[PDB]
């Protein structure tokens, strides 16, 4: 086949290079693992996009030497697990 | 309140399993793998392994046995080697399933029949109890856990000096609104007044880093005075 | 150990290297190579699952505050250093220098010869700079939130008060700590320095990692040696047999070569399956240790180091994890 080798959206990764996907600047969670931190998905007007995977939300906790945080209210949670 | 949260949570388990189709994949793949492997074995009957044909009754009805020995030997070698490969792969998968079964037995013994205190062994959060249910070739646990979520901030101190002596919480921690001081258990905000009967005295208050000056109410003195 | 190096084997390049007659004779053996490729890609998936299971324990990335008023303690050897392109602790740099990894396989040795016969090395899913991000996040969460971030939202709490809680978990009254803070701080800092220089001086510490790589390397290496045995034919080079004999009798030689190479390949794959099961068992052990010795305070004896356990700190190593137990 040769209908994809035309390209014009070619993207070189640490695993090789990718043809038929358009490199983005965001960071999402992983859908299909490609490798070296790069994942790909089918989204939006629809196409296949590839990205650096996103490890999670950034967070900062307000530490001090005389500050504590305490909870006031509570929640009961039920989860499933299959073996 | 806890009853309503529990019932709503159970209903959410029910409709969450009823709506999501991809939940039970950990079971299904196992059956699929065995199915796939067994199916492969059947279509190993159709390869000739380099002989005339893969049907044995053809070769018996075409040749005399001085040469049927030569052809049949090649068939025997091929089929026997394929069967050996199938048995070895089934042995490895059996060892894996046995490991998962011992894990399941450990979870049944600890997360159900007692109350475990290992973190994240019986679901996420502090563990309250469990309930088991059956599944085709498997088990499904419902963990019921306790998650605290509404936080607020206070300013503390490791100990209280009252009379040249340090006072420590018998259980809990000292907290301050900004004006007063209270003793609170570590997972639920509830002020109680700092008395003698939830504290104890040890040493003097010239050693501990960051001790703050306050007073400790005595439960005997206004009864006596 | 956590994972081994993902390896992919291509049959038709390995067995019948560029010979149409050889492959046409090979398709009489049915669907072996699909099974072999399926087993290898099963192992290759399982490695990524193992690393994801060990390190992706939380789902938020905390950060340490810049100020270092931790009551006298000094975490300078396990906190990340912004002075390097690889955002690591110096302890992690000692770990990255002590293991002499191999099998580069760069984009264009013995590695090139391994490349030329259908043996490829798939790169891992998680790079070396995201594992560091998880490990630094776990360090940040442990030193600023106690164990509350292991059960819900992060709750800040001063560090010596957390250490008072942790002595109260052992069976020691907490006033022991507050009257002896400086002594504990000095012992902790001296002990951390002893870990650093003891690991720096001893070369033979990390053998549990190294042997794993060596075994896989050795196994892969002996596979290439099996290309040089003739298995009872007149020669071991396939192009010789095609360039000397007519095909109606070269079938006899080529069949013997197919049998020998296929049997050797099968043996290699069975051994790699058993090693995969072993590494998976050790990975589940590592996940249990990360859940219990780090995110909480275990009370099982000698599960979290020798003595009464206080806390732990994880650090990353190439294909593995290293725990520091503080006891
Ligand atoms: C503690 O949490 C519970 C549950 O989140 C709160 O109960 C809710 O109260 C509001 C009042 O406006 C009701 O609308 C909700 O229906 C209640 N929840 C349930 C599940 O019934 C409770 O108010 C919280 N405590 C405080 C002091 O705010
Ligand atoms: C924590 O310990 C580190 C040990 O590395 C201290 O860093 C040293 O600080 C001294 C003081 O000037 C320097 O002479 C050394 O060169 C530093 N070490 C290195 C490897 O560069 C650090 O000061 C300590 N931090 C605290 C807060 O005590
Ligand atoms: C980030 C954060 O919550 N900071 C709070 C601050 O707003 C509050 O004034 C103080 C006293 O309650 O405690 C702390
Ligand atoms: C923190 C605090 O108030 N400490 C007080 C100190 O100021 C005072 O000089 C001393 C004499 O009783 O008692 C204590
Ligand atoms: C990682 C790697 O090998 N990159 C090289 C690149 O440096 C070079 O410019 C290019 C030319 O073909 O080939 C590729
Ligand atoms: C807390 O930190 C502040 C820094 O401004 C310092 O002045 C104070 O002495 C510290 N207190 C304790 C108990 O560490």
């Amino acid at each position: 086949w040769r209908v994809y080798s035309t390209g014009s959206n070619v993207f070189q990764t640490r695993a090789g290079c990718l043809i038929g996907a358009e490199h983005v600047n965001n960071s999402y969670e992983c859908d299909i693992p490609i490798g070296a931190g790069i994942c790909a998905s089918y989204q939006t007007s629809q196409s296949i996009i590839a990205y650096t995977m996103s490890l999670g939300a950034e967070n900062s906790v307000a530490y001090s030497n005389n500050s504590i945080a305490i909870p006031t209210n509570f929640t009961i949670s039920v989860t499933t697990e299959i073996l | 309140l806890i009853a309503n949260q529990f019932n709503s949570a159970i209903g959410k388990i029910q409709d969450s399993l009823s709506s999501t189709p991809s939940a039970l994949g950990k079971l299904q793949d196992v059956v699929n793998q065995n199915a796939q492997a067994l199916n492969t074995l059947v279509k190993q009957l159709s390869s000739n392994f380099g002989a005339i044909s893969s049907v044995l009754n053809d070769i018996l009805s075409r040749l005399d046995p001085p040469e049927a020995e030569v052809q049949i030997d090649r068939l025997i070698t091929g089929r026997l080697q394929s069967l050996q490969t199938y048995v070895t792969q089934q042995l490895i998968r059996a060892a894996e399933i046995r490991a998962s079964a011992n894990l399941a037995a450990t979870k049944m013994s600890e997360c159900v029949l007692g109350q475990s205190k290992r973190v994240d062994f019986c679901g996420k959060g502090y563990h309250l109890m469990s309930f088991p249910q059956s599944a085709p070739h498997g088990v499904v646990f419902l963990h019921v856990t306790y998650v605290p979520a509404q936080e607020k901030n206070f300013t503390t101190a490791p100990a209280i000096c009252h009379d040249g002596k340090a006072h420590f919480p018998r259980e809990g921690v000292f907290v301050s609104n900004g004006t007063h001081w209270f003793v609170t258990q570590r997972n639920f905000y509830e002020p109680q007044i700092i008395t003698t009967d939830n504290t104890f005295v040890s040493g003097n208050c010239d050693v501990v880093i960051g001790i703050v000056n306050n007073t400790v109410y005595d439960p005997l003195q206004p009864e006596l005075d | 150990p956590v994972s081994m190096t993902k390896t992919s084997v291509d049959c038709t390049m390995y067995i019948c290297g560029d010979s149409t007659e050889c492959s046409n004779l090979l398709l009489q053996y049915g669907s072996f190579c699909t099974q072999l490729n399926r087993a290898l890609t099963g192992i290759a998936v399982e490695q990524d699952k193992n690393t994801q299971e060990v390190f992706a324990q939380v789902k938020q990335i905390y950060k340490t505050p810049p100020i270092k008023d931790f009551g006298g303690f000094n975490f300078s050897q396990i906190l990340p250093d912004p002075s390097k392109p690889s955002k690591r602790s110096p302890i992690e740099d000692l770990l990255f220098n002590k293991v002499t990894l191999a099998d580069a396989g760069f984009i264009k040795d013995l590695i090139c010869a391994q490349k030329f016969n259908g043996l490829t090395v798939l790169p891992p899913l998680l790079t070396d700079e995201m594992i560091a991000q998880y490990t630094s996040a776990l360090l940040a969460g442990t030193i600023t939130s106690g164990w509350t971030f292991g059960a819900g939202p992060a709750l800040q709490i001063p560090f010596p008060m957390q250490m008072a809680y942790r002595f109260n978990g052992i069976g020691v009254t907490q006033n022991v700590l507050y009257e002896n803070q400086k002594l504990i701080a000095n012992q902790f800092n001296s002990a951390i320095g002893k870990i650093q220089d003891s690991l720096s001086s001893t070369p033979s510490a990390l053998g549990k990692l190294q042997d794993v790589v060596n075994q896989n390397a050795q196994a892969l290496n002996t596979l290439v040696k099996q290309l040089s045995s003739n298995f009872g034919a007149i020669s071991s080079v396939l192009n010789d047999i095609l360039s000397r004999l007519d095909p109606p009798e070269a079938e006899v030689q080529i069949d013997r070569l197919i049998t020998g190479r296929l049997q050797s390949l099968q043996t290699y794959v069975t051994q790699q399956l058993i090693r995969a099961a072993e590494i998976r068992a050790s990975a589940n052990l590592a996940a249990t240790k990360m859940s219990e010795c780090v995110l909480g305070q275990s009370k099982r004896v000698d599960f979290c180091g020798k003595g009464y356990h206080l806390m732990s700190f994880p650090q990353s190593a190439p294909h593995g994890v290293v725990f520091l137990h503080v006891t």
